[PDB]
RNA sequence: CAAAGUCUUUGGGUUCCGGGGGGAGUAUGGUUGCAAAGCUGAAACUUAAAGGAAUUGACGGAAGGGCACCACCAGGAGUGGA
RNA sequence: AAAUCCUUUAACGAGGAUCCAUUGGAGGGCAAGUCUGGCAGCUCCAAUAGCGUAUAUUAAA
């Protein structure tokens, strides 16, 4: 408690923190940096990337490319650093997202009359929702325009581009030493530790071989070549390619960095004793003719039809909670098989155990998720596993890919490869949830078909969208509701927490339009979801405290059968039901208060409800999008 | 028979017990 | 102990705005708050209806 | 848990459904309440009202105007 | 209240000492004492009141009266039994 | 210095869904709703091209 004591605690601390600063900084790019890794994405249709990319290539360069895209290394001794550049095309949305969730820091380029364009502003809120690694800013034509225009140009670029991009300068680029400021730029800025990737390990592919099994059998030892840019990736773990699943690898080894900072050994095998196998599953499988039993007991366009139709669900079911016409032919205590009413929502109970289907045989069930987690991270973290570090540039022969892999990378589509954590590959129920992009204002229903990314995956998939509560019962919702966060829930992959969530629809052909956007809550299956029916009804006879109600039921013995569960009312009052009265749909109800003429008395029904089982994994090629 | 039943608790998924 | 979340956000009937049309802005705003309080009053014996006497 | 000294703090969020916002992990803004370090009236040993949620204010988020960078 | 007065019309000299209520006269340190303890003396945190004078209406598990066989006594008829 | 802005000026540039004004509030302090629905609309208030919130500090003390 002095003056130079504490200012001797400031030295400590300062000491602490940039000795942490420094430890995390020399670790990405550089001599022990895999490379550093920049994508690069225009919005606008007028830049011309080949302009841009041959300004910014010079140091010394070192020119891969491939069928169609066209990434290079870059190296210079004089800030001592390697890039490796990527250029990508907004929306091309496969191939986007899939290496820009494994890139390390994006460069926006942009036209200098406007801010955004909709295709990349398409692709720019998808990579808001699965998480940006690093922005920096870029524009191309501020030169070609004297002093006035210029000044005004910026002026506007920087009004069009704070309703998104609230706070950033942008660096022009018109020279190639814009490009050499850029690059000094790029080397020296704070990234964003996503906190997915550095949680497991992944690899880059730089390049690809394929040597068959047999050449008719359509599978065999692929050969990926790249960086690691995660964990220490163990040899005995699993390994996945995020656009055609998951499947078990059988060599590492590490061939020399072709290209260094400055101018067939492997280290490990497979033994499959130790090694996770693929278990996707659960792997174990004298009356009278005449009279009646009376006095016997005395002894193109049709899809346009369809979305109208789905509106006007939306309509009866947005103007009113849950409302359900009532059946009329069949009996209505068997149609509503499996409902029971609770008396209140939140307290009453329900045994999480009790109507497992079919294919609840077929799940693993976490039994605590939060310590497993906590182990499974504290592993990741603090202890050293025997297979490769990070920077280490290998080599994958994994032993059952397909060739249109290897056909699809050859096209120009990047591979990444990121290994699983201990039961990451097993199918079990994933809730996510999400909330709703005011892009498409098209209705999704309940068991719709739709596609997700949750954390590097890529999966066709049918959830149920719920209500986002920390209680025990979870209401279905029946449509995704425009504003709320809702919480979707499906047969799936596990994933550790935190990962973002993707939702698109197909438009028509390919047309990959964006629904729906969160992050990844607590995965098991004991989170049950609650289907509510609202059966309608109307009092038509009124009195003190006891009423008369129809078109609530049409047989007698149906309120013989919905006896015990209680009424509710629009207007508050909380009162159940008496004895029946007609053979038609009739009752006698007692009430609490009097009862409105302008009423509409109302019970509740209930079920559990869970998904449908699609787990189909391959998802199909998006195409170039474009405005509606 | 009428608003309850058996159900009962049997067959779960693998629960990865921690 | 977290109970709940958000139980009263999303579940009103979201009225959306209707149509109008614009204030005056700037100076006509006080000379509308004059006019409307000081040249068309009408002579009030308690003077109980405020300026949003709404029933 | 706080960046700048190592103090570990309970801090509050303000409107209603917005701890949905917030996920773990996550560089938030933590301001102070108003009461110069007492609590508020209704909750216990709690002091200081959470603006910022990763460079974007709640005011925003509650309001939908912009959308949340992770 | 003959001072608890001459005090916003605020200055006769002069010592000690109080700044919401708890935490608390606790800690901890110094000091005295054989000892118990005495003197001096915190803070973290918590709470919107704690308090001081005076001032009024319902319930009485408070007391007195007064009435009634839709109360009792003395009794009748009973009902409640089939 | 050479310019830009400012000033002076030719030409185009105004019907209200435009060339559109927000930030806070409407139980009291404290200005303004016992309006309508389950926090929103509508109306209104103070300021107004500025207004909130946190913190230091001063007056009220």
């Amino acid at each position: 408690l002095s003056r130079v004591d504490q200012r001797h605690r400031a030295s400590q601390l300062r000491k602490q923190k940039k000795e942490a600063v420094l430890a995390e900084k020399r670790q990405l790019g550089g001599k022990d940096g895999p490379p550093h890794q920049v994508l690069v994405v225009p919005l606008h249709s007028r830049i011309s990337l080949p302009e841009a990319m041959q300004l910014l290539q010079d140091g010394t360069v070192h020119l891969n490319e491939l069928g169609n895209t066209q990434n290079f290394m870059l190296l210079c001794p004089r800030l001592k650093h390697r890039w490796f550049f990527t250029s990508a095309r907004p929306g091309d949305l496969h191939v986007v997202l899939d290496m820009a969730k494994v890139a390390d820091t994006i460069l926006f380029l942009l036209d200098p009359l406007e801010g955004w364009d909709s295709t990349g502003d398409y692709c720019l809120s998808c990579l808001f929702a699965q998480g940006l690694p690093t922005y920096t800013l870029a524009v191309q034509g501020i030169s070609g325009l004297p002093l006035k225009k210029q000044i005004d140009t910026r002026k506007k670029l920087s009004k069009a581009v704070e309703k998104r991009f609230p706070h950033d300068k942008l660096l022009l680029l018109d020279t190639q030493q814009e490009a050499g400021m850029l690059l000094r730029q790029l080397a020296n800025q704070k990234q964003q530790h996503l906190a997915f990737r550095d949680r497991r390990a992944y690899l880059f592919a730089h390049a690809v071989d394929f040597v068959p099994s047999e050449e008719n059998n359509l599978v065999g030892t692929l050969k990926i070549s790249g960086y690691v840019r995660g964990q220490t990736l163990n040899v005995n773990r699993l390994l996945h390619i995020v656009g055609y699943g998951d499947f078990q690898m059988k060599q590492i080894d590490a061939p020399g960095d072709p290209f260094p900072l400055n101018p067939k050994v492997l280290m490990k095998a497979d033994p499959g004793r130790q090694e996770s196998l693929q278990a996707e599953v659960i792997p174990d499988p004298k009356v009278p003719k005449g009279t009646s039993s009376y006095q016997a007991e005395w002894i193109d366009e049709e899809a346009e039809a369809k979305m109208l139709e789905k509106y006007k669900q939306e309509r009866l079911e947005e103007m009113f909670p849950d409302e359900v016409d009532t059946p009329r032919d069949v009996a209505a205590r068997i149609r509503f098989q499996k409902y029971r009413g609770l008396k209140s929502f939140r307290t009453s109970p329900w045994d999480p155990k009790e109507n497992l289907p079919q294919d609840y045989a077929r799940i693993f069930q976490f039994q605590n998720f939060t310590n497993t987690r906590k182990s499974i991270f504290k592993e990741v973290e603090e202890k050293e596993v025997e297979g490769a570090e990070v920077g280490w540039y290998v080599t994958l022969h994994v032993s059952e890919v397909p060739v249109s892999v290897v056909e699809c990378f050859r096209q120009g589509t990047p591979l990444i490869a990121f290994s699983l954590l201990p039961h990451e590959q097993k199918m079990s129920v994933l809730n996510m949830v999400v909330r709703r992009d005011p892009g498409n204002t098209e209705p999704v229903k309940a068991k719709e078909e739709l596609i997700f990314h949750c954390g590097f995956r890529r999966f066709r998939a049918s959830p149920l969208f719920s209500q986002h509560t920390a209680a025990d019962k979870h209401k279905l919702q029946r449509f995704l509701t425009a504003d709320m966060a809702l919480v979707a829930t499906v047969y799936a992959p596990i994933t550790f927490p935190p990962a973002s969530v993707l939702l698109f629809k197909q438009k028509s052909n390919g047309m990959h339009s964006l629904i729906a956007t969160g992050h990844l809550m607590s995965v098991d299956p004991d989170r049950m979801v609650i289907k509510r029916v609202v059966l309608s009804g109307h009092p038509f006879k009124i009195f003190t405290k006891m009423a008369v109600v129809r078109y609530m039921f049409f047989n007698r013995e149906d309120v013989l059968w919905f006896k015990p569960v209680e009424l509710r009312t629009k207007w508050g009052r909380r009162g159940h039901i008496k004895e029946p009265l007609g053979t038609h749909g009739h009752m006698k109800c007692s009430f609490d208060g009097k009862l409105k003429s302008q009423d509409t008395v109302l019970m509740n029904l209930y079920k559990r409800v869970f998904p449908k089982w699609t787990y189909d994994p391959y998802v199909p090629e998006p195409v170039p999008w474009l405005k509606s | 028979s009428i608003c309850s039943t058996a159900s009962n608790l049997y067959n779960h998924p693998q629960l990865i017990k921690y | 102990s977290l109970a709940r979340a958000g139980k009263v956000r999303g579940q009103t009937p979201k009225v959306a705005k209707q149509e109008k049309k614009k204030k005056k802005t700037g100076r006509a705003k006080r000379r509308m708050q004059y006019n409307r309080r000081f040249v068309n009053v009408v002579p009030t014996f308690g003077k109980k209806k405020g300026p949003n006497a709404n029933s | 848990q706080l960046i700048k000294n190592g103090k570990k703090i309970t801090a509050f969020v303000p409107n209603d459904g917005c701890l949905n916002f917030i996920e773990e992990n996550d560089e938030v803004l933590v301001a102070g309440f108003g009461r110069k370090g007492h609590a508020v009236g209704d909750i216990p040993g709690v002091r200081f009202k959470v603006v910022k949620v990763a460079n974007v204010s709640l005011l925003a988020l509650y309001k939908g105007k912009k959308e949340r960078p992770r």
